[PDB]
């Protein structure tokens, strides 16, 4: 089930994988605006696809 | 903040409460006593090797 | 057993010297009476858990104590910056597991005074320590010596056991020449 | 996923080597659930050491614990391990009874033996503690419920 969970997540939105599991609550903050900008425009250029 | 929902106490906290002390073998009373009993037996049988019943009482010759 | 040389004379007629009467009866009589009231307290922890019927790990278990139905305090009203966050989380488990072992050690301070009443007013009949019988001109004997640690050796025997079958030689070669008997 | 491709019990790897993989992809080394789930590999690793050192007089000194620590040995399975070494168990009895330096320490080697090589002598916490044994079991269960109910929020 948590496979499957990861499954979905990941056919629909594959850029998911370029955030580690352990990093992911180390860009959060309080705000969205306040979110480390460490993975925010790597995440937005991956999602638009390999062309 | 899904982790705020999962059980705060963790699975390290769990056994260290519910395995709290090292339980007691059922074979440790026994080679304890018996090694025990055993120089009650080589103090007094009348049958060992060293036997205290000549150090107590000495001779009579 | 060698003892040290001294060649000297007493010069006055002293005193017989007496020595002073050593407790050490006294504190293995409070050791024993201290080892059968915490028999007594094990007895009475035992007969307070049965009375309720509850489970033995429950107790035990600091997660049973943990209140899941607690306020959860939101992250995004916290003023947080980017690595703030992970420390925030493990601030709000860390408190509410500490809730959970004071919480835990909250009852059991208070099963220990509900224990320790019981077994006040409570007699005790338990069992000796077996050990070989000793009187000061007697001597023990093998057969004495040998009872005790059939005494030792019944209490390795478990209070419920499964009756797991050995088979008998004379049961295994009655099988093994009749399976020879018909070519097997 | 990574290390979480696989489940906690099913890895080439020993329990506590597969806790310690786990908590180090599912957390940072500053973190309060990596030092509980190291923690927690210590603890599985004193019970693959206490593991080990029960199964090493039958099965030698490689004795594969990570097989035993997945499916563990049935009540049929310990009897068949017990009657295995049962003829070396009785002539290392006589031999140590008869290399005994008294007569008393000749007779309790026998009997404590006498009562070793019986496998209904074989103390079997599901038999003896019926009701803890399955608190012990719900224990492990309720671990893996409250994560089930983490993959059913969301």
């Amino acid at each position: 089930r948590l496979l499957k969970l990861w499954a979905k997540r990941l056919l629909v939105s594959p850029e998911l994988a370029i955030v580690p599991l352990n990093e992911f609550d180390a860009q959060l903050a309080s705000k969205f605006e306040g979110i480390s900008p460490k993975y925010q425009e790597l995440l937005s250029a991956v999602a638009q696809g390999n062309k | 903040d899904r982790v705020l929902s999962l059980p705060a106490v963790s699975k390290n906290q769990v056994l260290e409460n519910v395995f709290h002390t090292a339980p007691k073998a059922p074979v440790e009373h026994l080679e304890k006593m018996v090694s025990a009993n055993s120089k009650v037996y080589d103090a007094l049988n009348l049958q060992s090797k060293r036997v205290l019943i000549w150090q107590v009482k000495p001779a009579l010759f | 057993y060698l003892a040290p040389l001294r060649s000297d004379f007493t010069e006055e007629i002293t005193a017989p010297k007496v020595a002073s009467a050593s407790n050490l009866v006294n504190e293995w009589n409070n050791k024993k009476q201290a080892t059968e009231n915490l028999m007594k307290l094990l007895q009475a922890y035992k007969d307070i858990g049965d009375a309720k019927s509850e489970p033995l790990l429950k107790n035990h278990n600091p997660r049973t104590f943990e209140d899941r139905d607690y306020p959860v305090p939101d992250f995004r009203t916290q003023n947080l910056k980017a690595g703030d966050v992970p420390k925030f989380f493990d601030t709000v488990i860390s408190t509410r597991a500490s809730a959970a072992i004071a919480s835990k050690d909250k009852f059991w301070a208070g099963r220990k005074t509900e224990a320790e009443a019981a077994s006040a007013k409570a007699s005790a009949a338990f069992p000796r320590v077996a050990v070989p019988e000793w009187k000061k001109g007697k001597t023990v004997s093998i057969e004495n010596l040998n009872t005790v640690t059939d005494k030792y050796a019944a209490a390795l025997v478990p209070k419920r056991k499964l009756a797991l079958p050995v088979l008998p030689e004379g049961v295994k070669k009655a099988v093994e020449d009749f399976a020879a008997s018909v070519g097997q | 996923l990574g290390p979480q491709m696989e489940a906690l019990g099913a890895s080439d790897l020993l329990l506590s080597e597969q806790i310690r993989v786990i908590t180090e992809h599912r957390y940072t080394p500053d973190r309060l659930q990596y030092k509980e789930g190291m923690k927690l590999a210590d603890k599985i690793a004193a019970q693959e050491a206490a593991l080990k050192e029960e199964l090493k007089v039958i099965y030698g000194d490689n004795v594969d614990v990570k097989h035993f620590q997945a499916s563990p040995r049935t009540p049929v399975q310990q009897l068949f391990d017990s009657l295995k070494n049962a003829a070396a168990n009785k002539e290392r009895a006589a031999k140590e009874a008869a290399a005994a330096a008294s007569p008393y320490l000749a007779y309790a080697v026998t009997k404590k033996q006498e009562v070793q090589a019986d496998p209904s002598n074989i103390p079997f916490d599901e038999v003896l503690y019926p009701q803890l044994s399955e608190e012990l079991l719900e224990l492990e269960l309720s671990d893996i419920r409250e994560d089930e109910i983490a993959l059913e929020k969301a």
